[PDB]
DNA sequence: GTCCTAGGACTGCAATTTTAGAGAGACGCGA
DNA sequence: TCGCGTCTCTCTAAAATTGCAGTCCCGCGCGCCGTAGGAC
RNA sequence: CCGGCGCGCG
């Protein structure tokens, strides 16, 4: 499931083989509203 | 849920005190009433408060 | 002889102590 | 030639105890005992 | 004229 590592940086090329691998081993390199309305809120009181 | 802007918060608070002050006079009353103790209601109205 | 002398009881509350929830990089097995 | 649960941690969200902090009527009377330790 | 311990009174 090496591919979800992929999320977290910017997809460089990868793909094939060896790709994912070697990059994900240098990417440590890098480390309707109412409101105000009150005549409704009054009809809704009683 | 019912009322938004602050009758909501204002009618709740306000329900919510009234029926406190109610219950914690009625309380207190109860209990010294028992002993045959007798305070006025005010003395016990200035606590609640 | 002494003369300087160096283990209650209840409540409140933040602080561990897990329990759990997800979860992923490298992988041994496998399609 | 990769794909698949997954080995081995892995880092943190969410309760679950848990070790302090705080407090626990008022006002009077009397007595005793401190003030210790050590090289002279 | 300082604090501890003990015993008391209302």
């Amino acid at each position: 499931e090496l591919k979800e590592e992929l999320e977290a940086q910017g997809l460089p090329i990868d793909g094939t083989r060896n790709v994912l691998y070697q990059r994900v081993q240098k990417a440590r390199r890098i480390n309707k509203l109412h409101e105000g309305d009150t005549e409704f809120w009054k009809r809704r009181f009683l | 849920r019912i009322l938004g802007i602050p009758w909501g918060f204002l009618i709740g608070a306000e329900l919510t005190i009234v029926q406190s002050r109610i219950s914690l006079v009625n309380k207190i009353q109860k209990v010294y009433r028992s002993q045959g103790v007798q305070i006025h209601n005010r003395h016990i109205e200035i606590i609640v408060r």
